[PDB]
């Protein structure tokens, strides 16, 4: 996970906001899987009571 | 009516600006003279008339 944090002040004063009232955080990653053995994975589709 | 006042996030709200004016000023050029005859000197009864 990658995560990225700007506190209001100075580093978020821009042209956009000349007095640097705003901030963010973010959270980021990559994912994914492989199969090699389609076969052992079952599966059974039902309906369930209420 | 037009004080500056900002909000919880605020950017772009008060611009300002300033202004400089020139002054300037000239010279001129005077002057007079006067004429005498050398009779007028060397037979006027007041000499160091001049």
């Amino acid at each position: 996970f990658t995560v990225m944090t700007k506190m209001p002040g100075k580093e978020t004063a821009d042209r956009n906001d000349p007095y640097g009232e705003t901030g963010f955080s973010s959270i980021k990653w990559y994912y994914g899987i492989l199969v090699k053995r389609p076969e052992r994975l079952a599966l059974i589709k039902t309906v369930a009571p209420l | 009516s037009k004080l500056p006042l900002l909000t919880e996030n605020g950017g772009r709200v008060n611009r300002v600006g300033f202004t400089r004016i020139a002054r300037e000023g000239s010279i001129h050029k005077f002057g007079f003279f006067y004429e005498f005859t050398q009779e007028s000197i060397d037979f006027d009864s007041d000499d160091g008339l001049m």
